[PDB]
């Protein structure tokens, strides 16, 4: 209750390292001075004459939590170590990770302190009171899945899936881990809703099962980029009946004109979102290009989302210490840089998801169909689509005999 | 363990003198700007009884005559106008690192015809 | 008021074992970590080491781990310090003490017991 009084609302932003975005923070850290110029600009047009102030905690730490503690002086030291930081700690806490925070989430701090991740995809952040997720969780991807295994309705997709394969080495980036964990973990929806799943750990094992005609499903789910699946493919050919679900949500190079289909990517189903409404526009989008668009894309918009609730509660009239500010960041609509950003009713952006496939006739990514998160609902999109499988149909989960 | 050490080992003065005694850390006891170092007064026969804590923090009920000063790997009590009472054997604690004390500072003295010494 | 009393002290022979006692009066025990510090002629004031009394977690100083032993008696409000293997080093004026944390994060002995003396030869 020091830094988010009248005229003064300070945004602790945490800028670790060494994690999926270790890229930069001077990017990151250009992308909320950004967003904090646009927040100036509106809460200024609004009439509020108010000042919006950033303290980049920086910590590349990584540090152990007090779970751990050696002796009593080890707590002390806790103790010391969390007062310093409350004290410093603004209005909203911006940052990458989830849980190393709640120990000291339930510290007074600001009445649990809003927090608004540009990350933590993990299935161990749902739920969470006073926190929000500006990047896709794998809960979100996991509904996709679910909701397309069990899709038998479509001209093209005529049979219900129940069996599949899901590809992991651990080599893959942060938000590929968390998504293809989600899926390996027993307790998650994907599991239950799946009577057939192994997790092919090796490079052998994945190009064993892509000519092997006794393997027990046709589907293959793997995270990550098409020049990943030809090193991992390579010369090998692949079965006719085989489909390759590629999870790269964030790769809009999908959607570019020039894009032509590698020879590979020919029984491979590409999940992604949809493009970002506007793409290669402003001066630092044009320097900034991997999926760390996104990320500190979050950031931006993290910024936006303190600056659309810090006018409204002020417009109301209420104050920002209280803890409803806190559980208040769900259940909206608010303007992001690229176009209307909405949270669910736990706090987690809502995407649009394309089904994305490789046309015979043309090379290039065509959209299948579409999926909104918000309503939990699939829309086909090409109802007679041109696959390389058997009368241009998606094939049966199990080897047909 | 930090190492504290005390100067002088030993010292005397009269009733009403300004007295000051050293304490020097083998590393830094200073931890997110704070400096957790303390001064404990061992009166004759008696227990440690602390007089300053987190280095310049007077303890509740202690005269406004001790003061503490310093940071990192240096620091001062600093006794102004001493009174009969002062008159004991001084140490420095460091909780920085587990617990460790200075070697003791005394101050044994000259009062009047009084002569309060220590052996 | 809160108090710490000491007993146990006396003569042991080189090689030999001594139990000490620090019983606590006007206080919830399990909350303060409890502590042994002892003083020796020209070697100032030692931490033995701590214990909390709620989980019975102990931490003991590298130099005493070997034989000596923290312990409590929750019932009797009570903490102990078992020595073992004594030497005529082990001379010395044995107190318990315990920490307090001030609102601003701060710990530090506050209350001590009267002391006991340990004589080995
Ligand atoms: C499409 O929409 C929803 C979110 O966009 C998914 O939501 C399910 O509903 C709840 C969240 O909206 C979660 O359930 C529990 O709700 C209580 C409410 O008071 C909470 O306390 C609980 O913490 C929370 N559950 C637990 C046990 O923690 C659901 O868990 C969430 N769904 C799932 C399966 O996780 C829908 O799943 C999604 N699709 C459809 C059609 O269901």
């Amino acid at each position: 209750s020091q830094n988010c009084h009248n005229g003064s609302y300070e945004i602790s932003v945490l800028m670790m390292g060494n994690s999926a975005f270790a890229e930069p923070l001077k990017n990151l850290e250009d992308a909320v001075n950004e967003g904090l110029e646009i927040v100036r600009g509106r809460l200024q047009n609004a009439g509020l004459n108010v000042t919006v102030n950033a303290t980049f905690m920086y910590s590349d730490g990584l540090i152990h939590n007090s779970g751990d503690c050696r002796s009593s002086t080890c707590e002390g030291l806790d103790l010391l170590r969390k007062i310093s930081n409350a004290q410093r700690m603004g209005c909203v806490l911006i940052g990458p990770s989830c849980t190393y925070s709640t120990f000291q989430m339930y510290l007074d701090t600001e009445l649990s302190y809003p927090m608004i991740s540009a990350g933590s995809f993990g299935l161990s952040c749902d739920y969470k009171e006073t926190l929000t997720r500006l990047m896709s969780p794998a809960r979100k991807l996991m509904y996709f899945l679910v909701n397309f295994w069990k899709t038998n309705d479509l001209p093209f997709k005529t049979y219900s899936w129940s069996t599949s394969y899901v590809y992991k080495n651990g080599t893959e980036t942060e938000d590929c881990f968390w998504y293809l964990n989600a899926l390996e973990a027993s307790v998650s929806y994907f599991s239950h809703e799946l009577g057939f799943k192994v997790v092919l750990r090796q490079d052998k094992e994945f190009q064993d099962i892509l000519m092997d005609h006794n393997r027990k499903s046709n589907v293959i789910i793997m995270c990550g980029g098409p020049e990943f699946l030809y090193k991992l493919k390579g010369d090998r050919a692949v079965a006719e009946d085989i489909v390759i679900i590629l999870v790269d949500l964030f790769n809009d190079q999908y959607f570019e004109d020039n894009v032509t289909a590698p020879d590979y990517m020919k029984n491979v189903l590409v999940l992604t979102l949809s493009p970002g409404n506007s793409l290669l526009n402003s001066s630092f989008s044009r320097n900034l290009s991997p999926t760390k668009r996104d990320f500190a894309l979050a950031y931006l918009n993290g910024i936006l989302l303190f600056g659309h609730m810090l006018k409204i509660f002020l417009e109301n009239g209420e104050n920002i210490t209280t803890p409803k500010f806190a559980h208040a960041f769900r259940n909206l609509t608010f303007e992001g840089y690229d176009g209307p950003v909405t949270l669910d009713d736990w706090g987690d952006v809502d995407s649009t998801m394309v089904l994305l496939y490789t046309s015979v006739d043309t090379k290039k990514y065509k959209v299948l169909l579409t999926y909104d998160t918000h309503v939990n609902k699939t829309y086909p999109v090409d109802m007679s689509p041109t696959f390389t499988w058997k009368n241009s149909k998606l094939p049966n989960d199990i080897t047909g005999r | 363990d930090i190492q504290l050490t005390q100067s002088p080992s030993s010292l005397s003065a009269s009733v009403g003198d300004r007295v000051t005694i050293t304490c020097r850390a083998s590393e830094s006891v200073d931890y997110y700007g704070s400096s957790l170092l303390q001064w404990y007064q061992q009166k004759p026969g008696k227990a440690p009884k602390l007089l300053i804590y987190a280095a310049s923090k007077l303890a509740s009920g202690v005269p406004s005559r001790f003061s503490g000063s310093g940071s990192g790997t240096d620091f001062t009590l600093t006794i102004s106008s001493l009174q009969p009472e002062d008159f004991a054997t001084y140490y420095c604690q460091q909780t920085r690192k587990a617990y460790t004390f200075g070697q003791g500072t005394k101050l044994e003295i000259k009062t009047g015809s009084e002569n309060l010494y220590f052996q | 008021e809160v108090q710490l009393v000491e007993s146990g002290g006396g003569l042991v022979q080189p090689g030999g074992s001594l139990r000490l006692s620090c019983a606590a009066s006007g206080f919830t025990f399990s909350s303060y970590w409890m502590h042994w510090v002892r003083q020796a002629p020209g070697k100032g004031l030692e931490w033995i080491g701590e214990i909390k009394p709620s989980n019975e977690l102990t931490n003991v100083h590298e130099k005493f781990k070997d034989r000596f032993t923290i312990s409590v008696d929750k019932a009797k409000n009570s903490a102990y310090l078992q020595m073992n293997s004594l030497r005529a080093e082990d001379t010395a004026v044995y107190y318990c003490t315990r920490t307090i944390t001030t609102t601003e994060g701060y710990w530090f002995f506050d209350v001590w017991g009267q002391g006991t003396l340990v004589t080995v030869s």
